[PDB]
């Protein structure tokens, strides 16, 4: 696959060939052991030493990549004949989209990159699945052909909204976007929390949904234990009417002796201990660094003369050190439980604007690593 | 409770103030925990640093520890909107020489000497670092 | 007229309407666009982006301003960059400097199908192969959007656009020289798909919804065919220091006129005047002395003598090379020892124990108690009760003290030094040298605060008679002879003269090389000297070396001639003689034609337009009536203090900054008004610590620019500049929006409609780390203060003679035209500056034959000495208005067009030796290079892979010295050792060693060393030497010497010289 032309006719010890491939072949000039580069210029002068030639010089064909999902997107390629120049591959496009073009062939060309698509597989967003306890705001999004990048409205229902809504602005609306997949976004109207109970009558309740919107706790058993969940958020009425078992070092001070709804303080016998109530499925040592465990403050007696946080329940773990906001990142302090470790680990967060662990040996990017949430980072 | 004789580490022979001989303690304590130690076990306070050759002999001599920070005489004496570092052993202040947004970041009340670069940093006063004292 | 957008970076935008059909496969955008100084960090000229669908975006071209380093945003260029639908990247070129911010700049992007090139002002500046075929199928043509001053993320542009013009073809160089020599319409030609003229701007060009269209105004971009700014030399500071300005000096003894300058030495006396500091026997000595060294180079000294009586000033001690700060500082310093100082409190003197005791105050004061140690005796002898403070105090920290800094002193006296040479006296303790001498370059050289500080104790005496000229030919602005040599930052400065030229060291040509020494002779085998061992004819003789005053008895001529021009450029107020400053260049042929020809000169070399009046304001006053000035008074609270209000006197004059992003003592900070002691507050959230830079003369201003030097390196919010409001003479504060600065080019604003006079401006910001450098203000065309002012006339003498008509005319404007000449005949011209009735010095002649060629005609004539030629007479291209060609320029055809070659793809015959980037290493054609393999070294660690060595350097990598860290980026082209740092490495001694095997072994002609680091510390001054052994097979070590590391050497040649018995 070259042209090749020597400017001697008689071939002696001393005469020089050059060599110039033609279109669509890539050169390798190659010695014994040694792998060089590719020559920019097309033409190479090859000169016989001792009767034998010093170097290999081959062409092979131009390697265009394999078809790329960047190429042409939503399309399957099948290419038999390869990717070398001179071959052709076929796109198939996906069962969100549509095929219209005259020609699904890429061919693969001189320079290395595959000819320019014509057809083009369009894709076309279709009904969005729909969302318990929403309504549809557009007319537009009710159809089947949508354009993709747009936005369709989904209201809540009044007292439905997203989880992690502050209390002063309770938005009862939200957006959902027709993304490049043909997908939608996610989207769920479902409230964290009407309103907590108090904790004098816990423990013996039993409601329709729990803590959620418009659940009807009944307490089993003048008035009753039955309240509704209103819209602005509050109920309609309220509940009415020695701890041996320990944790390692925790200590409980009473006030008020064991009266009935007497508030005693918790506390921990270790200084870098903090009082927290463990689900049943987390552990000690294995606390996620996600979670915000409920720390206690005091022990309040219940109606049923037990202890809401109950002190086997209350267990002392490992709590935060006071390096907290020092402009100093700690492996201890790196988790929600410690506000990770006031958010000295990021670098959008920190004041000095750097992020330094306090030990010189750490993972950056492991246990001293920036886990905010809120972070530019994530 | 004074520290062991195998990690200290004496250092002399600054170009300025070859009198004055430091000693590089890396028993890891805090501040005032290595403050009072090398006040009842040496016979001087903790370094207070008043030139740029005293600095540079001094991260030269912690740049080898495995550790970042080590522990200098500075001290923050002062509330309210304007307050005023200081030596602990009542020299004055004359010699700044700290990294970038240092000294307007808040965070600890003590002053620390990074061991790269040799600039200082405001650090707490209850962290675990090598001490250097002088006497 | 021709009209001009001016677009802002509030967001406005354009789009080209949907009729016009985009380029596929060839194209070409040309633009004249005048950038502002600070911009957003991917500004977006113009840009042809894809709203088909947000899959594999950033397709199409965009020309635009950029960063190269975009960590740092450092350096900003003009930028094209490329990526095609079939292509997988997107290539970016860039242009070769700086972008300059406030010129007019013909931006040129082409692209063939194979080839894309940047030009900038019709020099090639970049290329590129890697894009290839055409942009887009016409399948996908209908989505194709062409945004102007924009994109989709707003990445919007300041600056005036002129000339917008697309082009379906991928024009050549020549066309786009055409198309920047002829601005007309180009619509005749059925290739131009759309060229721009803002008369209609609604007809092919819409504006967003949310981003209004931008303002047309009046532009005139082409009113200049003479660039009339030389720029000096990397190692000079003025016009001055330009070679082309110095040979006319240097040649034409016209221009050494004998010259008389009016100089003052100041005496303190007490209040009964019987006390002088110099007695008036050692002033007349000193005064005949002087005039007898600079008669023979003539220049004239008039002496004044003023008396100033104050007794509290006399009984201080004044301090020439100290510091208040380095007295409280341990370290002993030397120039800080005498009685009054106390002995650096103690610290020089060996008798201070080092131990801090605050012993108990008791009484008198102590001597043995007066010093750092002992606290000053707990303040007891700066009280003015116990004794006499001008003895006794030695505390800095107290206002009333024995010493006193001589910039403490000018403050005082508040001489005004604009007329006189001021000289000051005050005691060195080392007594080596004078004190400092400010340089005519530096912003107090017409203050208060400039002058000549010497020592009144050798002041006249036999042995020291000539430090006074050596003070005033520093003053007048001449280097040390040993500055190429000793006074360098390391062996890789640029003003290293390894030869004598105009450019390098002391800017002298006939002043050799040589170390610093007290000998009288050539000095031999010296240590501090990179590589010359030895020299010879060594300046021993000179004023300005180290020698002593009996042997520095001459002054080159080049001294002479640089002294002169520095005494027409800075210092025309001295001299009582009110002859104006001369044309310093020659006139320049703009053009010739069969009957007439054309001659344009540059201004005088005093860079005034305007007559000289001493009450008022016609020294401000520019080419136009504009006036340009700088921050007069400057004030900015202090932040611990309340109203303190501590006024910068850095910060108001012209910008006097040397390395232009780095943190320097010339520029005010935020943080810097506080005392070491005392915590710095930060700055307020809402608005931010601010700088109030008041003008001298309120006027109604058009433009503003301040020169940011030095901005936070991490700095995660965007705008440094907070806002600027300028402050009204009717009290209204006109505030503009946050600014975007960039480090290296002067942050510029154009102001609209700023009808009421502005005294002033406040600078917010919320970074502590900023620092402003200077300020500038620039009125409208018509100022009401240069109106007064009459300017300077202009008389063109030939040598032939002239028509008295002709002759007797004197032109307002630098251009004059004659009719009057032969075919065959040659003439000589110059031009005399004529103020009123006085005239001026001569301009060198311009030879002219009205039928051979000359510099601007457009053909090269290597008779005359030209390298290149083109009719630009600008100094952008690649062809200077000299017609020698620029630094890594190269220009080909007869109408000579220069492309870019030191960056460039192909590599050629010419650059082989100068250039590692385009080519290889350079080897003869007797010789071989073999590079190592499986090389071992002294120091691994898992940073440093160490056996980075193997097979070819890299090239493309820069030389980097003074340098703290080496963790950058070269870990991963050269090996370091990791394990050890600068700091640990100078407590404990080390040696490290690179054993580099080879696979075939052969003779060593030759050993080639190629680094990318010299090695040396930034707060080091000792240079760092290499020593290379080479090892047989029979393990034999065969030394090649120990060699010092220069950027300039990067592969370093070790020649192995073997005896051949």
């Amino acid at each position: 696959n070259a042209s090749l032309n020597c400017s001697s006719s008689d071939r002696y010890h001393g005469a020089q060939c050059t060599v110039s491939c033609r279109t669509g072949y890539v050169l390798q000039i190659r010695r014994d052991d040694e792998l060089i580069k590719s020559q920019t210029g097309p033409s190479v002068t090859v000169t016989c030493t001792e009767g034998k030639w010093n170097k290999q010089v081959a062409c092979e064909p131009v390697d265009c990549s394999i078809p790329d999902h960047h190429q042409v997107y939503a399309a399957s390629f099948s290419c038999p004949e390869g990717t070398t120049f001179g071959s052709q591959c076929s796109f198939q496009c996906r069962h969100p989209a549509q095929l219209k073009g005259n020609n699904s062939l890429l061919t693969c060309m001189e320079d290395g990159l595959w000819s320019f698509p014509e057809a083009l597989c369009e894709l076309m967003c279709l009904a969005p699945p729909p969302v318990p306890n929403a309504d549809l705001q557009t007319a537009r999004c009710r159809e089947n052909k949508h354009k993709v990048g747009s936005f369709c409205k989904y209201k809540c229902k009044p007292g439905y909204h997203v989880p992690g809504s502050s209390r002063k602005s309770k938005k009862r609306a939200f957006k959902t976007q027709c993304t490049q997949d043909g997908s939608w976004q996610e989207g769920a109207c479902v409230p964290v929390t009407c309103d907590p109970p108090p904790p004098k009558f816990h423990g013996l309740y039993q409601c329709t949904n729990g803590f959620q919107f418009n659940s009807e706790c009944r307490i089993k058993c003048l008035g009753s234990n039955v309240i509704h969940c209103r819209k602005d958020g509050t109920w309609n009425g309220s509940f009415h009417v020695v701890p041996n078992e320990l944790n390692s070092n925790l200590k409980l001070q009473c006030p008020d002796g064991y009266a009935i709804g007497s508030e005693c303080a918790t506390s921990c016998l270790d200084h870098n201990s903090e009082s927290i109530i463990l689900p049943m499925n987390v552990t000690v040592r294995d606390i996620p660094h996600w979670l915000n465990p409920t720390r206690v403050e005091r022990v309040v007696c219940t109606a049923g003369l037990k202890w809401y946080p109950h002190p086997a329940l209350i267990h002392c773990v490992k709590g935060c050190e006071p390096f907290m906001g020092d402009n100093y990142c700690d492996a201890i302090n790196n988790r929600a439980f410690c506000n990770y470790d006031g958010g000295d680990c990021c670098t959008s967060t920190v004041k000095t604007k750097k992020v330094t662990p306090f030990p010189m040996s750490c993972d950056l990017q492991g246990d001293c690593a920036c886990r905010d949430p809120q972070a530019q980072e994530h | 409770t004074c520290p062991e004789e195998e990690d200290t580490v004496k250092v002399v022979g600054i170009p300025g103030c070859q009198t004055c001989r430091y000693l590089l303690v890396r028993s890891l304590q805090t501040f005032s925990q290595a403050w009072f130690t090398c006040r009842r076990c040496y016979r001087g306070n903790l370094v207070s640093i008043h030139n740029f050759n005293i600095n540079y002999r001094i991260q030269c001599s912690v740049s080898a520890l495995n550790q970042g920070q080590v522990w200098i005489g500075g001290r923050i004496t002062g509330s309210g909107r304007c307050r005023r570092f200081q030596w602990v052993d009542g020299s004055r202040w004359n010699f700044a020489y700290w990294a970038a947004h240092q000294p307007w970041s808040r965070g600890g009340h003590c002053v620390a000497l990074c061991t790269r670069g040799g600039h200082w940093r405001r650090a707490h006063c209850l962290r675990r670092l090598p001490f250097i004292c002088s006497y | 007229p021709s009209r001009a957008l001016y677009f802002s970076g509030r967001g406005e935008q354009l789009r080209l309407r949907a009729d016009l059909e985009l380029p596929r496969d060839a194209f070409t955008l040309q633009v004249w666009l005048r950038a502002e100084g600070g911009q957003r960090s991917p500004a977006v000229i113009t840009g042809l982006y894809d709203k088909c669908s947000y899959i594999s975006r950033d397709r199409g071209w965009v020309v635009g301003i950029h960063t190269i380093s975009d960590q740092d945003n450092k350096d900003p260029r003009y930028f094209f960059s490329l990526k095609t639908d079939r292509a997988r990247q997107v290539t970016t070129i860039n242009a070769h400097r700086s972008y300059l911010p406030g010129q007019w700049v013909y931006l040129a992007a082409t692209y063939d199908g194979q080839f894309m090139k940047l030009y900038v002002n019709g020099a090639q500046v970049a290329t590129s192969g890697e894009q290839v075929g055409g942009i887009f199928s016409p399948l996908t043509q209908k989505c194709k959007v062409l945004m102007l001053g924009g994109s989709a993320l707003n990445h919007n542009y300041r600056g005036y656009i002129e000339h917008f013009s697309l082009w379906k073809v991928a024009r050549t160089q020549r066309e786009i020289l055409s198309d920047m020599e002829t601005h007309g319409a180009h619509t005749a030609l059925p290739q131009l798909l759309l060229q721009e003229n803002w008369d209609n701007v609604k007809h092919a060009w819409s504006p967003m919804k949310d981003g209004s269209s931008p303002k047309v105004e009046f532009s005139n971009a082409h009113g200049f065919l003479l660039d009339t700014s030389l720029e000096p030399p990397l190692c000079g500071q003025t016009l001055c220091d330009n070679t082309e300005v110095i040979a006319s000096y240097n040649q034409l003894s016209s221009f050494r006129q004998p010259k008389v300058v009016r100089y003052r030495v100041v005496n303190l006396y007490e209040d009964d005047h019987k006390n002088p500091t110099v007695t008036r026997e050692q002033v007349d000595f000193q005064h005949h002395q002087l005039a007898e060294a600079f008669k023979q180079y003539n220049i004239s000294w008039e002496l004044d003598v003023l008396e100033v009586s104050n007794s509290s000033l006399r009984r201080r001690l004044i301090l020439a090379n100290c510091d208040i700060s380095k007295i409280g500082d341990e370290n002993c310093d030397p120039e800080c020892n005498h009685t009054l100082t106390g002995h650096d409190g103690g610290d020089c003197r060996h008798l201070r124990h080092p131990a801090f005791v605050k012993k108990q105050h008791n009484g008198v004061c102590d001597m043995d108690c007066n010093y750092e140690r002992f606290n000053f005796d707990g303040g007891e002898c700066c009280d003015p009760e116990i004794t006499n403070v001008t003895q006794t105090c030695f505390d800095p920290d107290s206002p009333h003290r024995a010493y006193l800094d001589v910039n403490e002193l000018k403050n005082i006296l508040k001489l005004d030094g604009s007329t006189h040479l001021n000289i000051f006296f005050a005691k060195s303790s080392e007594e080596e040298l004078a004190g400092v001498a400010t340089w005519p370059w530096d912003k107090e050289a017409l203050m208060h605060l400039g002058g000549i500080v010497l020592n009144p104790s050798f002041y006249g005496m036999p042995g020291h008679t000539h430090t006074m000229i050596h003070e005033i030919g520093h003053s007048l602005g001449l280097y040390h002879v040993f500055r190429g040599i000793s006074e360098i930052q390391s062996c890789s400065d640029p003003c290293m003269e390894t030869e004598p030229s105009f450019e390098t060291g002391d800017l002298c040509n006939d002043t050799n090389p040589a170390p610093k020494h007290k000998s009288c002779g050539d000095p031999g085998p010296g240590n501090d000297t990179c590589g010359f061992h030895s020299f010879f004819n060594t300046p021993y003789n000179n004023f300005m070396s180290y020698a002593d005053d009996d042997c520095t008895d001459s002054f080159t001529p080049n001294q002479v001639a640089r002294m002169h021009c520095y005494l027409d450029l800075v210092y025309q107020g001295w001299q009582p003689s009110r002859k104006p400053a001369p044309v310093a260049l020659a006139p320049q042929v703009l053009g010739h034609t069969t009957d007439s020809v054309t001659l344009e000169w540059f201004p005088p070399i005093d860079g005034h337009f305007f007559e000289r009046e001493l009450g008022s304001a016609c020294h401000l006053c520019l080419e136009g009536r504009i006036l340009v000035q700088y921050a007069s008074n400057a004030s900015s609270p202090m932040p611990c203090s309340p109203s303190g209000h501590w006024s910068p006197r850095e910060a108001e004059g012209h910008p006097d900054v040397e390395q232009p992003c780095k943190s320097s003592v010339r520029t005010w900070s935020p943080n810097s008004a506080v005392n070491p002691h005392t915590v710095p507050p930060a700055c307020p959230e809402p608005q931010g610590c601010y700088l109030e830079l008041e003008f001298l003369y309120p006027l109604v201003p058009e433009s503003l620019t301040i020169w940011v030097t030095f901005v936070s390196t991490d700095w995660d919010s965007s705008g440094a500049v907070n806002d600027i409001k300028l402050l009204a003479v009717s009290g209204k504060n006109i505030s503009l929006g946050p600014q975007n600065v960039f480090c290296d080019v002067p942050l510029t604003i154009r102001l609209w409609d700023v009808g009421e006079e502005v005294y002033g401006i406040q600078i917010y910001t919320l970074d502590e780390h900023l620092e402003i450098d200077a300020a500038m203000l620039t009125s409208t065309a018509d100022t009401p203060l240069c109106l007064q002012c009459k300017p300077l006339k202009y008389k063109v003498v030939r040598d032939p003679p002239l028509q008295m008509d002709v002759a007797s005319i004197l032109h307002l404007n630098r251009k004059f035209v004659d009719m009057d000449l032969n075919l065959g005949s040659v003439y000589q011209y110059w031009v005399i500056t004529i103020s009123g009735t006085e005239e001026s010095e001569p301009s060198p002649a311009v030879t002219y034959i009205h039928g051979s060629g000359y510099c601007g005609d457009g053909i090269i004539q290597k008779d005359q000495g030209e390298q290149c030629d083109d009719m630009n007479k600008i100094n952008g291209d690649g062809c200077s208005l000299f017609c020698r060609q620029e630094v890594s320029f190269n220009c080909i055809d007869e109408p000579s067009r220069c492309y870019f070659h030191d960056g460039d793809g192909v590599c050629e015959e010419f650059e082989q030796k100068t250039s590692i980037k385009d080519c290889g290493v350079y080897t003869p054609q007797g010789f071989l290079d073999q590079w190592a393999s499986n090389a071992s070294v002294s120091h691994q660690d898992q940073q440093c892979p160490g056996w980075v060595i193997i097979g070819q350097p890299a090239a493309s990598q820069v030389c980097r010295t003074k340098v703290i860290d080496l963790s950058e980026g070269i870990s991963q082209h050269a090996w370091y050792p990791c394990t050890i740092s600068y700091p640990y490495s100078q407590l404990a001694q080390t040696t490290f060693w690179l054993r580099a095997y080879f696979s075939q072994p052969m003779v060593a002609a030759a050993v080639i060393v190629h680094l990318v680091t010299d090695g040396t510390y930034y707060g080091d001054q000792k240079q760092e030497t290499i020593s290379v052994q080479l090892l047989d097979t029979k393990d034999q070590s065969h030394d090649l010497g120990l060699h010092v590391l220069s950027c300039r050497n990067n592969p370093l040649i070790i020649p192995v010289v073997h005896d051949l018995s």
